[PDB]
DNA sequence: CCGGCAATCGATGTATATATCTGACACGTGCCTGGAGACTAGGGAGTAATCCCCTTGGCGGTTAAAACGCGGGGGACAGCGCGTACGTGCGTTTAAGCGGTGCTAGAGCTGTCTACGACCAATTGAGCGGCCTCGGCACCGGGATTCTGATGGGCGG
DNA sequence: CCGCCCATCAGAATCCCGGTGCCGAGGCCGCTCAATTGGTCGTAGACAGCTCTAGCACCGCTTAAACGCACGTACGCGCTGTCCCCCGCGTTTTAACCGCCAAGGGGATTACTCCCTAGTCTCCAGGCACGTGTCAGATATATACATCGATTGCCGG
């Protein structure tokens, strides 16, 4: 602000020569693919990965707006005109995504037990019976 | 006396504690401390025959009318018609004859080697070249190097109170037209007073402070009124001033110059409200404060200042503005 | 005449927490119909002695993390490690919590 | 030639009788000299009514019982007839208590 | 000053904490799930006293029900420090009142 | 104004995702939809209570409290929302 | 009179019989000890809540009523011996 | 010259005591007053479920060639109707017993 | 010294077996198991009421508590019907 | 000329019919304590008016996630064979159960009387609600480093 | 002649810095009102004494259940082969998310009645403890009756 505009005289590259004065070009593997083979991982290991990942973060795993619209649909059943806070909404998004952590837990111990990696419907059934929950 | 040599002016002890904080076409400008208070001198040379910085130098005859208003403006702080502190106060201008000194010349290599200049390196200079000396107070860091430094939005609305409020008495009282608000060239300065008091036409108010004190400084294109003899410098033949672009400040000369027909003699006070108008926009889109808006009270000021940048356009003057705008009331 | 300035009975008792209030809060919530005058002390001392025991863990968490302020998930990765805490609040949930890390080993590769 | 039953008969037959019944499966003396040693360790020289020990008895076989309905379940759930102390673990981490 | 005012826990744990880590900081979730927490236990152990008091045909609550609630209430190894705690603390404020 | 069919909402990505933070390797074919069944059924229960208790106060609004006090009563307890 | 091995009372045809009324039709032989185990801890915390009761009420004999709410502060309701 | 004492009973054709519902509703520590028409709610509600216990009861009874009911037929009741298994599901019944009841696999081919 | 009286349910529940089965006795364990179910259903709902009336920062109970805690407490049926006697007998003891 | 399917034939355990005998259940009586009638004082709850915050609904841009198709590797599932652990039954040993006899520790009740908790009036300082600043924490981007999985090339009894 | 090991190669995962954007501590005022201080006063419970129920200990005799051993077969477990069906990866299509902006519905606060509940005194009827018979259920004996396991007896490829 001299009451005119020039070029860049008055900065001699200072955030250049301060960092990424010529840092800024390539990082990590340069090469990729090239390759005739498909280069694959073989089942189960990004599975692995996934489950290593998950089990670290914190955040909401649905989508806000579908369970929204869901909330609202079952309630409206009881009763006619409703509203809701947005904190309400959130409670019971909280509550339902740790209910069904817990249950997919006590059904992966289920299904180990009878010999197998696969969850079936049936270890749900038979979770669900035990604890209680279904007569 | 007239052309003193530097040393009478600028002794060791001043000479050793000058430290660079700008340059320009003028000349440059130091901070040093004297008189236990820290003062601010801009050193421009004078009357030669060199070609420096892309220009040729300049001459007394039009430096005069840049000391009178600028005594004029430190000395409106002491009148009890109109009163306010928004202007420097006139320490010393005085005349030298000589050379650099070595010491402001490592200096400026510093201020380059940190920084970087617009510039030459002033070493072709005999001691038979000609230089001016103006003494200043300190007023602060600029508004430009301030930007993440701000509070919030009620920092914001003083700034702007403050300035309005400045050139509304400046107007009234002298009639004033400076028209180089670039936000390059406001001051900011901390405080203590929890209010500031300004008099126009007899009538006294307060405003919040909220910390800070502005001041504006740089007045080399100003136009000024007294007693029927009017000050100012004739700018009507140079056109790269007005074929800037790339911000709107650059086209805010080109809007006054239509406003104005290109008659630069001529007293336009709406010129100066336009300026704030940029300084808003600025303060709308330029800035990051440390407090976002949650509070419902700094959500109705925002709107408040949305609604003052969109409207403002419709007023004559800055004492119209002042007085009239709901903003301020 | 003069009555000799004033003394919480928290300062008194040597607590953090207040006393009166526990009183207060104990006469109006319909528990019974008279109440002494050292129950509020014990309960402050109480809840006081099981607020330091979780934030210190909690704390030691955070560290370890490499930050300087605890958040949810250093409180449930401090209760969740530590047998009798994890006993006492056996039915409850923490917001944003996560869980603990834990594969079983027949899923893991030969 | 002896008769003999084939193995899985009297076991239907003495599940369809203790099906029917109401009564105590447990001899009263050995449990009430179990109850008294274990509380022996919380205090010394207690005394017990008799209607103490009749309630405690009531409700472990109860506990037993449901314990055992679960296991069945667990160990057919794994294509297999006879229960195994997997199944017990597994109905216990299941159920909540460790 | 125009809304009711609200009471929290919230100062005195800040206390506590400062106390015990004299340079760490905390967040306003984790400042509510402490909240909660307290009430929580508060409300479990008066309950408990109340329930007891009713039993014994008693109209007072007094340190007794309180102490044999916290021993009904929590796990062991966890008992016997808060038992200690508020013994001291009662006979501290016996002494000097 | 009507809602409808809106379960189908929740993908399969989703079920994927919780079934990962869960710790399982290796998911049928014929979850979901059991998924879904057991989610529908939660939801109804705690948002019947949760109407009850906000109808019985003369108000139009559902809050984060009649939320807490039906988990609660359900034997759910949650802390961190206005608790 | 300090009494010790009475865990051995609770003998095989007993554990059988329970199972029977359970409805089981074969048994391992190691089902024995595990069912042993778990009886003792079921028993141990049961008796620790009644005696604190009886403490509490400054006796030195344990009542039914001490047994009742016992159970019933367990979560384990029974009808029938008063209360 | 009092009016000859009517019981609130009567007035509200019940057979279950409304004074001692309120005694005991006052004297329980559950709110610092009672209003007067509590006691009647409280009272016609739990003579409905005693009634409808009993009737399950005794027909379950008279199902055995019996004339008195024992805890046996309590426990029969109790556990073949849907709404009363879900209110009790968490009760012990002394001297009950259990439902006839065999997996289908373990039946002999 | 006199041995201090007791009280139980047991003339009320024996009025209503004679009033639904006529011709049907009881024993002593079956009275025993009745008295308790009748405390347990009383101590649930007046708990709930009392946990209603104090969410509300109100210091009475009404009938209108002890409405919302059966339908709070008692299941899909068993619900309506139970709503139903109780208003039929504040009406009527109301009117009269 | 057998491997089968049905039809007997014997033996064992459970359901059913009739006669005697008891103790737990269904009433009758007397008494006293807890509920009903009658009346008053005051404060909790209902109603109207008003303010303003937060919930609903709309529009446009972008881009991250959901939907779809296909090849193929690894797992679910059936069939088979073998060995031993668990069920059924008999002869012998042990301790539960029942019926009395005797002792006293401790639960349960009553009467006296003091000390601790409720209640009130005057005084005052803790704690919360507005407005405001700001130092550093968390976050991102890039670049480098590491670590791990999937591969071909080999010596050998 | 079947291999079972090692050295390379590429692709995620993790570290190091530099720049940005906001949050969580605090500072002030201003009240509001709830906690502290100093009294009086009525009753809950601590304490001491007494009565008598029911819990504990021991002994003798019967009979049913627990225990040990022999024998055989059906169930559990390991191994092989086959085929379907989920996983990993690239391409195309849908709608979630972000930012901003009006409109107004319903929750929260203030003031004013006024009817409903607590509290007190008097009186008598409902409900509890105790004592007697008689009859529903328990016990004993005999008698079918349904079902399990082995043997006979022909029978079509």
């Amino acid at each position: 602000a001299r009451t005119k505009q020039t070029a860049r005289k008055s900065t001699g590259g200072k955030a250049p020569r301060k960092q990424l004065a010529t840092k800024a070009a390539r990082k990590s593997a340069p090469a990729t693919g090239g390759v005739k083979k498909p280069h694959r991982y073989r089942p189960g290991t990004v599975a692995l990965r996934e489950i290593r990942r998950y089990q670290k973060s914190t955040e909401l795993l649905i989508r806000k707006l579908p369970f929204q619209r869901l909330v609202r649909e079952i309630a409206q059943d009881f009763k006619t005109d409703l509203r809701f806070q947005s904190s309400a909404v959130m409670a019971l998004q909280e509550a339902s995504e740790a209910y069904l952590v817990a249950l997919f837990e006590d059904t992966n111990l289920c299904a180990i037990h009878a010999k197998r990696v696969t969850i079936m419907p049936k270890d749900i059934q038979l979770a669900r019976r035990i604890r209680g929950e279904r007569a | 006396k007239g052309p003193v040599p530097f040393s009478h002016c600028l002794p060791t002890e001043k000479l050793q504690r000058c430290e660079k904080i700008g340059e320009g076409v003028f000349g440059e400008v130091f901070q040093t401390i004297a008189d236990h208070t820290p003062v601010a001198i801009k050193i421009i040379a004078i009357e030669g025959p060199d070609l420096v910085n892309g220009s040729h130098q300049k001459t007394f005859e039009e430096i005069l009318p840049e000391i009178i208003i600028s005594k004029e403006l430190s000395l409106l702080s002491g009148e009890v018609c109109n009163r306010t502190e928004g202007f420097i106060g006139l320490n010393s201008v005085h005349c030298v004859q000589g050379s650099y000194p070595p010491l402001l010349l490592k200096a400026w290599d510093h201020y380059n080697s940190t920084k970087g200049s617009a510039n030459d390196r002033p070493d072709f200079f005999k001691d038979d070249q000609l230089f001016i000396v103006l003494e200043f107070e300190f007023g602060g860091i600029d508004l430009e190097q301030m930007r993440t430094k701000l509070s919030s939005l009620a920092t914001a609305k003083s700034i702007l109170h403050q300035l309005t409020a400045s050139l509304a008495v400046a107007e009234a009282s002298l009639r004033f037209e400076h028209r180089d608000l670039h936000w390059g060239n406001v001051l900011l300065k901390k405080t203590s007073l929890k209010k500031l008091h300004y008099t126009l036409n007899g009538k006294s108010s307060t405003i919040p402070s909220c910390g800070l004190q502005v001041s504006i400084i740089d007045y080399t294109l100003s136009r000024l009124e007294r007693d029927g003899i009017v000050v100012f410098c004739d700018v009507s033949m140079d056109e790269d001033l007005f074929t800037g672009d790339g911000d709107y400040q650059f086209d805010i000369y080109r809007l006054m110059k239509k406003e104005n027909n290109n008659r630069w003699g001529e007293y336009h006070p709406y010129s100066n409200v336009l300026w704030l108008h940029y300084l808003t926009d600025k303060m709308l889109k330029q800035m990051t404060f440390k407090t976002k808006c949650n509070t419902p009270a700094m959500k109705q000021i925002k709107r408040k200042i949305q609604e003052f940048h969109r409207t403002m356009l419709n007023f004559s003057s800055a004492t119209d503005l002042l007085c009239q705008h709901s903003l301020f009331k | 005449k003069t009555r000799a300035k004033a003394k919480t009975r928290s300062s008194r008792a040597g607590l953090q927490f207040p006393v009166g209030r526990v009183h207060r809060l104990l006469r109006k919530g319909n528990y019974a119909e008279r109440v002494g005058a050292g129950a509020p002390v014990y309960l402050a001392a109480v809840l006081e002695y099981l607020t330091a025991e979780i934030l210190e863990l909690a704390g030691n968490a955070a560290r370890d993390n490499k930050k300087t302020r605890i958040i949810p998930r250093h409180l449930q990765l401090a209760v969740r490690n530590d047998e009798e805490l994890n006993k006492l609040l056996g039915r409850v949930t923490i917001a944003q919590g996560g869980v603990l890390p834990n594969i079983q080993s027949v899923l893991l590769p030969k | 030639k002896p008769h003999r039953y084939r193995p899985g008969t009297v076991a239907l037959r003495e599940i369809r009788r203790y099906q029917k019944s109401t009564e105590l499966l447990i001899r009263k003396l050995p449990f009430q000299r179990l109850v008294r040693e274990i509380a022996q360790d919380f205090k010394t020289d207690l005394r017990f009514q008799s209607s103490a020990v009749m309630a405690l008895q009531e409700a472990s076989e109860a506990y037993l019982v449901a314990l055992f309905e679960d296991t069945n379940l667990c160990a057919i759930h794994a294509k297999r007839v006879t229960i195994m102390p997997k199944d017990i673990q597994l109905a216990r981490r299941i159920r909540g208590e460790r | 000053r125009r809304k009711t005012r609200k009471e929290s826990y919230a100062i005195y744990v800040y206390k506590v904490l400062k106390q015990v880590h004299p340079d760490t900081g905390i967040s306003s979730k984790a400042m509510s799930i402490m909240n909660s927490f307290v009430n929580d236990v508060f409300e479990r152990i008066a309950g408990e006293a109340s329930r007891l008091a009713h039993y014994n045909k008693r109209s007072t609550i007094t340190s007794r029900e309180i102490q044999t609630a916290v021993r009904l209430l929590l796990p062991g190894e966890l008992a016997k420090h808060a038992v200690s705690e508020g013994t001291k603390a009662v006979t501290k404020y016996t002494s000097a009142k | 104004k009507v809602l409808r069919d809106n379960i189908q909402g929740i993908t399969k990505p989703a079920i994927r995702r919780l079934a990962r933070r869960g710790g399982v390797k290796r998911i049928s074919g014929l979850i979901y939809e059991e998924t879904r069944g057991v989610l529908k059924v939660f939801l109804e229960n705690v948002i019947r209570d949760a109407v009850t208790y906000t109808e019985h106060a003369k108000r139009k609004t559902v809050t984060a409290m009649d939320v807490v006090y039906a988990l609660k009563r359900q034997g759910r307890t949650l802390y961190g929302f206005g608790g």
